[PDB]
RNA sequence: CGCGGGGUGGAGCAGCCUGGUAGCUCGUCGGGCUCAUAACCCGAAGGUCGUCGGUUCAAAUCCGGCCCCCGCAACCA
RNA sequence: AGGCGGCCCCCUGGACGAAGACUGACGCUCAGGUGCGAAAGCGUGGGGAGCAAACAGGAUUAGAUACCCUGGUAGUCCACGCCGUAAACGAUGUCGACUUGGAGGUUGUGCCCUUGAGGCGUGGCUUCCGGAGCUAACGCGUUAAGUCGACCGCCUGGGGAGUACGGCCGCAAGGUUAAAACUCAAAUGAAUUGACGGGGGCCCGCACAAGCGGUGGAGCAUGUGGUUUAAUUCGAUGCAAC
RNA sequence: UGAGCCUUGAUGUGUAGGAUAGGUGGGAGGCUUUGAAGUGUGGACGCCAGUCUGCAUGGAGCCGACCUUGAAAUACCACC
């Protein structure tokens, strides 16, 4: 929008735990509209992580996210012919979302036999900082670092 | 070896490249570092942050010579005009003189022609 | 603009003072002017324009 | 033939220089990025490290023959 | 006038003014004529840091004899000459006279108690706004493009062409004077409404960004086109036809 | 300011590990008043672990196979 700045719609928390973040993650996972399948998958992923780690299902979710989220993000300015990809401070609201999206992408990329299992594995990787999403985050940070020069 | 308490720090702040050079009270170098010589090219070369980085590098280099107090010579206008000085302050050198030695000609030498863009 | 640091004075303040001194001098502006050679005619035209602007 | 130095990912150069150790310039692909070829980063495939034996816990790293490329002076019926 | 900016000396021109003194029209313009005349160039001799035609390489580029970068000769600097052109432009000849103004600035100067930087006014010089007026309007506007006078210079559609030829000048470059044929119905000038600008300002749209899925790759449906057929009814053709 | 050398002092982390173990022969003790633990440190190197000392303070002890290791004491050492 050129003109409109509006307060965003209310999203209801997760049925099992009571988390908006979880709901957001599920939404991100879901396309075509199939939420209940996606939600189920997410639950399954959580379960396996709990079975592996021996920790709380939400807390583990949180630290994985922490491990995959960046503080600085590049953005193109397009003033000249050469690329002016300036790094900008990312707000805590959308940072989470971006991380979730990255996780989803990584899961999609992965080749484990169950989709729930795939994302569980991704989460595990994030926890031990070795997966695909984390790698992506790392180079994003590196890219920002290189061009942190600009303001 | 050949340790010095305080020395001059030439910053050649230009439109293309910022040069940091640490030399003796009278004029004898010990170590220098450039923004282009820190792993930055073109658009990243002429940069305040890059200049700062260069300054830091220079400071790191010259720490073997036992320098405590500092004076800075400023040459030309560039993106790293005060950032460089801030960097060196951070590095922990007690600044005494912020000297400006900008090469202003007194209407003598002919400049080159205008860049038509 | 040769600038010396006083006792009981922060670095930031000193920097600010230096900046002010530079501004007073107009060294950067001079450099800009001299960066490329200006034809006398062009300079005169610029001066005229400035004068015109002054009148409001 | 005598002597000296080298065979290092696809190429050249460091690692030998006195055993405990595969890096550099590119090249190739993929990803990010740009209108982009490019510049730039991240990631990866790619080397009996001339060949072989010996000393030794440990060698491309020390040595011995052998092969190849170069340099060296040398006489050449 | 062209122009001329570090500083200091020498030589020297002129301007402007103030009180006064004197000459007594000595005034104005100027055909021809003479001198001065930015730049670049030309000539011998110097001088040569930078800059910089040309020139070279790199780029850029469809190409790039360019713009951009790195370089780089002539030239730019002086000496005495030539050249004699500039958008030499206030695009307003030169001089002389007169007509409501202001804001100033600049450069002086003389009175009134300067009672203080200042005050009274009151003369010369330049800048902007603008009244009368004027003009095609734009605008100019006591420094006129206003109201008069003098005197010159020059124009008479554009192009051809400020060129040819000839002269005169020039070392040369060329300059100066200056046509004709033919050709066109316009050539312009100001301003106005527009549109447009890879001008400026403002705002706005899923326009970008941020994102979500596509198509484009495959098969299938369909529609076009193209080719083909005896006939492939005809129309629709950027969006806004498929 | 480079070149050697008689010479005297430095120097040696594969990971096991007391931690900066070059090896080969003589030894279970050498060093001490040609002054032992511990303390301030100058300068160095450095793998930042610690390693070699200069000088002051203190005035009677640090080390040895140790548990480890392909190699054992820098408990003494020569050939280098
Ligand atoms: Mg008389
Ligand atoms: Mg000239
Ligand atoms: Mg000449
Ligand atoms: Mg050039
Ligand atoms: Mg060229
Ligand atoms: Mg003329
Ligand atoms: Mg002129
Ligand atoms: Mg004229
Ligand atoms: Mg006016
Ligand atoms: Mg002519
Ligand atoms: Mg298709």
């Amino acid at each position: 929008p050129r003109r409109r700045v509006i307060g965003q719609r209310k999203i209801l928390p997760d049925p099992k735990f009571g988390s908006e973040l979880l709901a957001k993650f599920v939404n991100i996972l879901m396309v075509d509209g199939k939420k209940s399948t996606a939600e189920s998958i997410v639950y399954s992923a959580l379960e396996t992580l709990a079975q592996r780690s021996g920790k709380s299902e939400l807390e583990a979710f949180e630290v994985a996210l922490e491990n995959v989220r960046p503080t600085v993000e590049v953005k193109s300015r397009r003033v000249g012919g050469s690329t002016y990809q300036v790094p900008v401070e990312v707000r805590p609201v959308r940072r989470n979302a971006l991380a979730m999206r990255w996780i989803v992408e990584a899961a999609r990329k992965r080749g484990d036999k169950s989709m729930a299992l795939r994302l569980a594995n991704e989460l595990s990787d994030a926890a031990e900082n070795k997966g695909t999403a984390v790698k992506k985050r790392e180079d994003v940070h590196r890219m920002a670092e290189a061009n942190k020069a600009f303001a | 070896r050949k340790q010095v308490s305080d020395g001059v720090a030439h910053i050649h702040a230009s439109f293309n490249n910022t040069i940091v050079t640490i030399t003796d009270r009278q004029g004898n170098a010990l170590g220098w570092a450039t923004a282009g010589g820190s792993g930055f090219r073109g658009s990243r070369k002429s940069t305040p942050f890059a200049a700062q980085v260069a300054a830091e590098r220079c400071a790191d280099a010259v720490k073997e010579y036992g320098i405590k107090n500092l004076e800075v010579m400023v040459k030309g206008p560039g993106p790293g005009r005060e950032s460089t000085i801030r960097a060196l302050n951070a590095a922990g050198f007690r600044i005494t003189n912020i000297t400006d030695v900008t090469p202003i000609p007194h209407n003598g030498c002919r400049p080159p022609k205008k860049r038509r863009v | 603009p040769v600038i010396k640091v006083r006792e009981n004075e922060p670095f930031d303040v000193a920097l600010r003072r230096f900046k002010r001194s530079c501004e007073k001098a107009g060294v950067l502006a001079e450099v800009r002017r001299r960066e490329f050679y200006e034809k006398p005619t062009t300079e005169r035209k610029r001066a005229k324009a400035s004068a015109v602007k002054r009148h409001a």
